[PDB]
C-alpha cells in the first residue's frame, strides 16, 4: 500500500477534507500536521481500549521518539480507509469545517467493517453450567464418574 | 484350608443379568431413571434460582 505513515494517514485525511491537497494549490501546514498527529494518536487510543475495543495492530508511538510523524502506523490494508476517514471527520472542527454526507457514511462503513471481524470472534457460547449432568450417553465420563459438568 | 461341602458357600442373586460380548451386565431399576432424574433435579434447582 502507499499510505504506510501517520503522516500519510493525515495527509489523506486532509485531502478528504479540501484542507490541503494538489486537488487544490494548498500544501499541508506542519502545525496542522502536528495537531492532526495527535488527535489520530488519541482517537486511535480511544477505539483501542486497552484490549477491550477494535483492534486495528495500530502501532503506539512512544515518547523516546520525538517525531511522532513519519512512523509506520502498522495497520493492515483493510483499516487504513476507515481510520483516515475517521479521522478527517474527527479533525473537521479543527478547521471549523463539517465533514461532507459521503465521507460521514464512509467512516461508518469503515468502522462496521474494522469491528466486524473482532465481534465474530468475539461472540462465543458460554460452556455448559456447572449443575447439568453429563447424560449416560457418554459412556467415557459415565464410566469414570464424570457425571457432571464442570461450570465457569 | 479345606472347608466343607462340595460348592462354593457364596450365593448370589441377580436382576436383570446377561453376556453382551463376553462381558457380564447386571442392571436393577435405577439405571435407567438416573438420567431423567438428575435432569428433573437440575430443572428444579433452576426454578428454585
Amino acid at each position: 500500500m502507499q499510505i504506510k505513515t501517520k503522516g500519510d494517514l493525515v495527509r489523506a485525511a486532509l485531502r478528504k477534507l479540501g484542507v490541503a491537497s494538489d486537488a487544490t494549490l494548498t500544501d499541508v501546514e506542519p502545525q496542522s500536521m502536528q495537531d492532526a498527529v495527535d488527535d489520530l494518536e488519541a482517537m486511535m487510543a480511544e477505539w483501542y481500549q486497552d484490549g477491550k475495543g477494535i483492534i486495528t495492530g495500530y502501532v503506539f508511538s512512544d515518547d523516546e521518539n520525538p517525531p511522532a510523524e513519519g512512523d509506520d502506523h502498522g495497520l493492515r490494508s483493510s483499516a487504513v480507509s476507515a481510520v483516515f476517514h475517521n479521522l478527517a471527520c474527527r479533525i473537521a472542527p479543527d478547521y471549523a469545517l463539517e465533514a461532507t454526507a459521503k465521507i460521514i457514511a464512509t467512516a461508518k462503513y469503515g468502522k462496521e467493517l474494522l469491528y466486524k471481524q473482532t465481534a465474530i470472534s468475539r461472540a462465543k457460547r458460554a460452556p455448559y453450567p456447572s449443575r447439568m449432568p453429563t447424560g449416560s450417553g457418554n459412556s467415557f465420563a459415565n464410566l469414570n464418574e464424570w457425571h457432571y459438568f464442570p461450570g465457569e | 484350608q479345606l472347608i466343607a461341602g462340595e460348592h462354593i458357600p457364596i450365593v448370589p442373586v441377580f436382576g436383570e443379568w446377561g453376556f453382551v460380548e463376553d462381558k457380564e451386565v447386571y442392571e436393577g431399576v435405577v439405571r435407567l431413571t438416573k438420567d431423567g432424574q438428575r435432569l428433573r433435579n437440575m430443572i428444579m434447582s433452576f426454578n428454585a434460582d
